[PDB]
């Protein structure tokens, strides 16, 4: 959609199109703005890593959102459990010294 | 102040309720003279102080003997002066039989003073009137806006958008000449451009490789229109028409040729000549009365009774809507709550207070005009909102 | 006292089954002189009292002389009175075929007030019969919300409702001619209106609106012959003018096998046709499956009609729904040796072992009213005045 000066993307999965329509790609400026969050909260966001098929988007997630209720990290052995930690961990002690973590 | 039902409104209902009104699968749009105001017109009462300000000796020959106006509306402002002109040419056209030159020059000389101050108003650039590429020009910005958003949102299957008008000048024209945009008016040819009723039935179809069109209605006319001999209406360009005609008008004084103009719905005693008026508001009607129509009004005045009546009739039909900018209802409200106001203020108002959730209305001054109804209307997403196009010509221009 | 068939029955049992037997193929509803009271109507004894009470000198003759009529039945205000009607008429007849003058003078001085006491009865408005727009009133409001709901509750490629009548006015027409639908009665022409048997058997249909049909088993007012051997239909605002007037405002005057109502003239081959022809679509309409019929207004004094009725019960899914306000009065009457048939017949009925016959009764929760609420369900004003006075 376009509603005031930007977009926003919505999800629900009904608006079925009509005959002798065309079809058209995505670009890498409709991709952010499907993932991307809304832009108050980005002093409350943390960067993870970018989209694996084209390595072009950034990802960014919401604290108060993610440590709200609990976390499920699950993962066979050497494929990176405990780098997912080291990274969660060492960040929002950068962004909020006022902080109790154990 | 918005009013739907009688009820209130906010922003965020109203905008929420546009855009679903304008998904539906006909529209339409009817304009007026206020319009006009944001390029260079001029309003109907601005006209008649203009007329009695440098005509005031033709203004007692005009009450006393022939009765043809009355004091409270000449003091007031309120004259009509597309009903007036038709009745002096009736008068004239009688006195042309019944022989009685004491009264042909007395009205030759009160037609050439009325529309010398009509046709001025309406140029809209003054001498650069008979030049080229006027839709450039930034007055004419958000008459764009309007066919553009009016177009880019339509689907396959779904019938083109078509666009009533009261005025007689040619901005609508000067901007889809720019945008690349086709319009229809009726009229097929460039040596000779007759009228031809029977292709506003027509459409546009791409063989291999289309739906950039649209319908045009002008209910009064236009001065690029005129009659040469009995049978038949021909139109020209600007530059022609300033060349042969509209130039005697302004600078030349004691200049009138007789039944060859065309506007505004003057010479409608004749068969050549209304057959052309008759046409349209025939359409319009036959376009007002099918299923899931919306129509949109701005800068109309009410001071009809032709169309106050057949859009009353046509809201006997569910699926008609309706949307109305009138910046005066405080203003009027009281003056006709208390005794009475005008016909205007009375109609107006009577829709107003109905039990109808498919009318609306709208006031706030500054806040109901044209640059903010052209504001309303949704942008589409594909559409690009950037010009990385100059940047190229000025290059390919600076080439050398 | 809704009686089921020696059972008994509640508010909700019925309402239900009203709603099972609107889903059927084949509807029909049947009416008589009591659904006209509402707007303006007279049953069978008002017109005897009348009768009796202003034109007492003739009435001995009918007992003395020609004896049409008994003095019991006179008395007790039960004596049929179109039968009379159509004897009276074949004594004209015979006495002018034979040249004799007293008893030709002697009857055409009765049918002038019989026919007189008859339509006065039935014109429903006084002298705003040669008006238009009679159905926007107010009597005329429950036949509106009957044919709009009996019409809405039907199913696409489906049959049509079919209403028989034994009244001769023209409350159903003008009702319908305010809602905008069409009705097929058998007649077609408006310079010279013409009787079509086989056009009950049309039906419109659309290329890119709904109907019905409406029997009439006594006549109308509307219907005549003229000198030629031909049936014509006529306005009211023309038959008024015509003939009405003077019936209703001359003391002798009669036109002989000119008019059409009620089952008057049966002894011409030209207008017999026309009642026959109904009666027998009646029978045809009756021996289908899948029927159901709604009985309202009727008394049961009928031998042919009774006859029908009863042999059509035979096969199963023929469904009847009859009302009948006054049914103790009776029912506690039949008891004794007193009883006429109208109530024999009903108590017969109501005595049977199948659930089919369904009589009802409540003295005033029976009448056309109410069997109008039984059914289900499926601004122009403000415009039409603003746009007058504009
Ligand atoms: N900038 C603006 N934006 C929008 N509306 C405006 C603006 N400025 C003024 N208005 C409104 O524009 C209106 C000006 O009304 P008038 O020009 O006299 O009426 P007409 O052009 O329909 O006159 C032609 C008719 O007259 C005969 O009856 C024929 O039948 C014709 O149909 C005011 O209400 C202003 O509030
Ligand atoms: N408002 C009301 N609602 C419902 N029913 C009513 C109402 N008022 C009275 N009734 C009932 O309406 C009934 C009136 O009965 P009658 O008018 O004598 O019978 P008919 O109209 O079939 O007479 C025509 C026959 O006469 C010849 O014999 C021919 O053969 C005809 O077939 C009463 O029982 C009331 O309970
Ligand atoms: N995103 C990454 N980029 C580069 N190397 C990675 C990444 N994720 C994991 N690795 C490598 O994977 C190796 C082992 O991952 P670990 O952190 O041991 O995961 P794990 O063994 O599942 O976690 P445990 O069992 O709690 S020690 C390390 O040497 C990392 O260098």
């Amino acid at each position: 959609k376009r509603e005031l000066n930007g977009y926003v993307f919505i999800s629900e999965d009904w608006r079925l199109p009509a005959l002798g329509s065309s079809a058209v790609p995505l670009t890498s400026d409709f991709l952010n703005i499907i993932y991307s969050i809304d832009k108050e909260e980005l002093p409350k966001a943390v960067e993870l890593g970018v989209d694996s098929r084209t390595k072009t988007v950034k990802i960014f997630a919401s604290v108060d959102k993610l440590l709200s209720r609990h976390l499920a990290v699950l993962g066979s052995t050497g494929y990176g459990k405990s780098n997912f930690n080291a990274l969660l961990t060492r960040k929002v002690s950068e962004k909020y010294p006022n902080s109790r973590i154990v | 102040s918005i009013y739907q039902g009688g009820n209130k409104l906010n922003e965020d209902d109203f905008r929420s309720h546009v855009y679903s009104l304008c998904q539906l699968d006909n529209v339409g749009v009817l304009l007026g003279a206020g319009a006009s105001v944001g390029c260079g017109g001029k309003t109907m009462k601005d006209v008649w102080k203009s007329f009695k300000q440098n005509y005031p000796e033709l203004l007692g020959a005009l009450i006393d003997k022939y009765l043809l106006v009355s004091q409270i509306d000449s003091d007031n402002n309120l004259v009509n002066v597309e009903l007036l002109i038709d009745e002096a040419t009736k008068f004239l056209s009688v006195a042309k039989t019944r022989r009685c030159e004491d009264e042909e020059e007395e009205f030759r000389k009160i037609l050439s003073s009325l529309y010398k101050e009509v046709t001025k108003a309406a140029l809209l650039t003054g001498e650069q009137f008979r030049e080229k590429n006027q839709g450039k020009k930034d007055a004419f910005k958000y008459h764009k806006e309007l066919i553009s958003k009016l177009i880019s949102n339509r689907q396959p299957g779904q019938s083109a958008p078509a666009i009533f008008t009261t005025n007689y000048d040619l901005a609508l024209e000067w901007a889809a000449e720019d945008l690349g945009i086709q319009l229809f008016n009726g009229f097929s040819g460039l040596h000779t451009r007759q009228f031809y009723p029977q292709n506003f039935d027509l459409a546009f179809r791409n063989v291999n490789a289309g739906h950039y069109h649209a319908y045009l209605y002008k209910l009064h006319g236009s001065l690029t229109w005129y009659q040469n001999d009995s049978l038949t209406v021909n139109e020209v360009s600007a530059s022609q028409a300033y060349d042969e005609y509209i130039n005697d008008i302004i600078n030349k004084d004691d200049f009138y040729r007789g039944q060859h103009l065309i506007y505004p719905g003057a010479n409608k005693y004749s068969h050549t000549i209304g057959f052309v008026y008759g046409e349209m508001f025939r359409r319009f009607g036959e376009f007002i009365s099918k299923p899931q129509t919306a129509l949109f009004i701005n800068g109309f005045g009410f001071g009809d009774y032709h169309i106050n009546r057949i859009i009353l009739g046509a809201l006997l039909n569910p699926s008609f809507h309706v949307v109305i900018y009138y910046p005066e209802l405080k203003e009027a409200i009281t003056k006709v709550s208390k005794g009475g106001g005008s016909e205007a203020e009375k109609a107006i108002v009577t829709l107003k207070n109905m039990a109808f959730n498919q009318v609306t209305v709208v006031g706030g001054g500054s806040k109901a005009y044209f640059n903010s109804f052209v504001e309303h209307l949704p942008y589409p997403v594909l559409f690009p909102r950037d010009n990385i196009v100059d940047e190229l010509v000025e290059a390919i221009a600076n080439l050398s």
